[PDB]
């Protein structure tokens, strides 16, 4: 935010459609400026986030942060197959598997 | 009563950002021009990727060159960051050169200058080459839009070149600041600054003006009904 | 061969949440900051 | 693979009109763990 | 869901009737080359392709909309099953 | 905040904003004039009501999926969240009738 | 990079369907959302602003020999649509005066000049025997929606401002869809659907929003 205060940016419109929604839901506490409003939901580990499709905010401050996250050994690269017809068993002349 | 024009102010700093401000405009209207913008800013803008790579003594990705610290596959993850901008229009594809030796640490300065082609960022480091290390390759660059896999294009300059992933969208960041105005008979009025960054190849302003541009282009298809 | 991340390849932190991949947005759609930087992963809340 | 010409997958298209194709998930618990689906043709790996 | 599916339940006595009639039905069709349709040619199922509209190929969704016209008629032991064969062939050949 | 205005129960919203009929109603939550939760007067179907414009469009969505207006109206309980057990018994009525 | 093909499917004035496919992907959602918020916003139209009932103090006030209250009528009132056919007409009063028992429509308001009313047969009040309605509504020009406790306008005393509705939409709802042409399978598909009033066709309607969005782009003209 600092980095906002100082670049010559205030607070957005967005960001106080979503500050009126957070004050019903009791996240921030009613009668304070905008930064410290933002800061407490900051605090909580919510911000506030837009939609890239609309442009419009999302109606309510969005847990958002940095997850370590695996990719594991199960990738249909190697799962997905298909049979029309193919090779039987010897004894029961059903489909191998 | 109808509000008038706007005026437009421009804030830009160097080839990299710039800040883009429309005002005063209709309430609401400040994500309706501010979104179908960036969203034609980030995907549909021209520019420059690496496409190719032809290393001496090399067949493919996953080989190790002697001498040098760095693995075929960093060294083409490396050529990925490559900015390369085109002064002439007319120009779709160009070839790089580069021959290094000795205890250097090769940068993106160091491949032979071509005309009406500026390398944007010279102090990217590429390979980290040792007493006895060599390394002669061929890096083909070319024009295009979006974002093109190496599995699509495939494409090879000779029968050991390898194909790399290209990202030729020049634009690396999109913000759009909507804040409140006045005309001082009305209230509620919006004011629109787009901040636009690009890796240098084009610049914030020509970005935004392609972009209107496109959008323009849009809404003409819907002449002709049926 | 090198392999890309692709729709159907499986995710999981280290707590047990865990999904197949279902959706490739382009960076344009994705949910992004007011200073315009994207997420990367999007994680339904219903799985906690 | 590389002897596909892309003119065969419209070809294909016009084969798979109006018909369905079953899915099964195990364990196949009741009569539902077969469903007849109308398929889509996708790009790609998974099931949709 | 299939087009007016509800109406054609409403047509049987047992729902697998229902699928047996469509079943032959499509099956006639398939083997006398569509021509002993009951539909009108703006009737006829259409496909898309990338050339543009042909007939749709797949006899089991003709079967199903002549079964909703009434034009059809269905039942037990309405015709030694051999002798319709022959009129069929007749009418419309192979 | 629920209050008695001539011994009647209704609030300040049911007041201030009542409207024609449903289109109008949500073109007020479009401007961001009223929420969707916000309790507010709407006549629809020749019955003045109160309701929110969210419960308004649920039963608009009922009501164009099947295609039978004055159907729609009879199925929903409207004066309810919807949740789990009032949709299944939405499905089960439609499957019926 | 074809050129896209634009489809129209009207029903009369009030409604249309408009598709254009295809477009490269992610372009569905840049041009709807932009040409609904235009739809819904910016579209000029004409709406019932202020309206004064002779023996009426207030909104709330019940009419005797009135079977709708005050609030039914402006309600009506919110209904009724007006078509100025005066490029420079700006504003209107209407006048109706009637009593005893008829069921008094939109017909029965002082012709004006230019004046056109859509909807005559629209229902605004029933009198019974003994029940007197005399009322002046104001009529202006505008965009948009404003609630009647913000635009504040009274010709006189005991004038009630009413909701003014102006934009001739009801609704904008667009869907995007996935769609295929040839060996490109990521292509958008736009389908838009706008209800009007009467007044402003669909077609008219949409074409009034394209244009206002080229406009807005020319404003990346003269720098500072
Ligand atoms: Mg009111």
């Amino acid at each position: 935010f600092g980095k906002r205060k100082g670049e010559g940016f205030g607070v957005d419109k967005r960001e106080v459609e979503v500050l009126r929604r957070a004050e019903k839901l009791g996240l921030v506490t009613p009668g304070k400026t905008p930064e410290e409003q933002l800061k407490e939901l900051f605090l909580q580990g919510k911000v506030v986030l837009y939609d890239g499709r609309t442009g419009e905010p999302i109606e309510g401050p969005i847990v958002v942060g940095q997850m370590f996250i695996m990719k594991l050994y199960h990738m249909v690269e190697d799962k997905m197959h298909a049979r029309s017809t193919g090779p039987y068993s010897l004894i029961t002349q059903q489909p191998l598997g | 009563s109808k509000l008038k024009a706007p005026v437009f102010t421009v804030r830009t700093q160097g080839r990299e950002y710039g800040e883009f401000v429309l005002e005063p405009l209709e309430r609401g209207f400040g994500v309706t021009l501010g979104n179908p913008l960036r969203r034609i800013l980030l995907s549909s803008i021209p520019g420059t990727a690496v496409t190719s790579v032809y290393i001496e003594d090399v067949l493919h990705e996953f080989s190790t060159i002697p001498g040098v610290k760095e693995d075929v596959v960093e060294i083409i993850l490396n050529l990925k960051e490559l900015v390369v901008r085109f002064l002439n229009p007319s120009l779709q594809t160009v070839t790089l050169l580069l021959k290094a030796e000795g205890p250097k640490e090769v940068k993106a300065r160091d491949f032979l200058p071509v005309a009406d082609v500026e390398i944007m960022n010279p102090d990217l480091h590429i390979a980290t080459l040792e007493e006895g290390g060599r390394l002669n390759m061929e890096v083909r660059v070319d024009r295009g839009v979006g974002y093109v896999p190496a599995e699509k294009h495939g494409i090879k300059d000779r029968i050991n070149a390898i194909p790399v992933d290209a990202v030729f969208s020049p634009v690396r960041r999109v913000a759009f600041q909507v804040e409140d105005t006045r005309l001082g008979q009305r209230t509620d009025l919006d004011k629109l600054t787009l901040r636009i960054w690009t890796d240098g190849s084009v610049t914030p302003l020509e970005a935004l003006n392609q972009a209107v541009e496109i959008l323009r282009e849009h809404l003409t298809y819907f002449s002709n009904p049926q | 061969q090198k392999r890309k991340l692709q729709v159907g390849d499986k995710l999981a932190n280290r707590h047990g949440n865990k999904g197949v991949v279902a959706k490739i947005l382009p960076v344009e759609d994705m949910p992004h900051l007011p200073d315009g930087t994207p997420v990367d992963v999007i994680l339904n809340p219903l799985g906690v | 693979q590389r002897d596909i010409k892309d003119e065969v997958w419209d070809a294909l298209e016009e084969v798979i009109h109006g018909k369905v194709v079953l899915l099964n998930r195990a364990p196949t618990l009741h009569r539902l763990g077969i469903q007849a689906f109308q398929p889509v043709l996708v790009e790609g790996q998974s099931i949709q | 869901a299939e087009p007016g599916i509800d109406k054609l339940f409403g047509m049987v006595d047992s729902k697998y009737r229902l699928t047996v009639v469509v079943a032959k039905r499509a099956q006639q069709l398939l083997r006398h080359g569509f021509k002993n349709t009951v539909l009108e040619p703006e009737e006829r199922p259409k496909m898309q392709t990338l050339e543009g509209l042909f007939d749709d190929p797949n006899a089991v969704t003709w079967a199903m909309k002549e079964l909703l016209t009434g034009r059809l008629v269905f039942g037990e032991n309405l015709v030694p099953e051999d002798r319709l064969q022959k009129e069929m062939e007749r009418l419309y050949p192979v | 905040a629920p209050i008695k205005v001539a011994g009647r129960e209704t609030s300040v919203g049911r007041l201030k904003y009542v409207f024609a009929n449903p289109d109008e109603a949500l073109l007020a939550v479009a401007h961001g004039i009223v929420d969707l939760q916000d309790v507010v007067t709407v006549r629809y179907m020749g019955k003045r009501l109160e309701t929110s414009p969210g419960r308004i469009l649920f039963a608009r969505i009922v009501a164009e999926a099947v295609e039978d207006e004055k159907v729609a109206w009879e199925l929903i309980q409207l004066d309810v969240p919807q949740e789990k057990n009032s949709l299944k018994d939405l499905v089960y009525q439609a499957f019926l009738r």
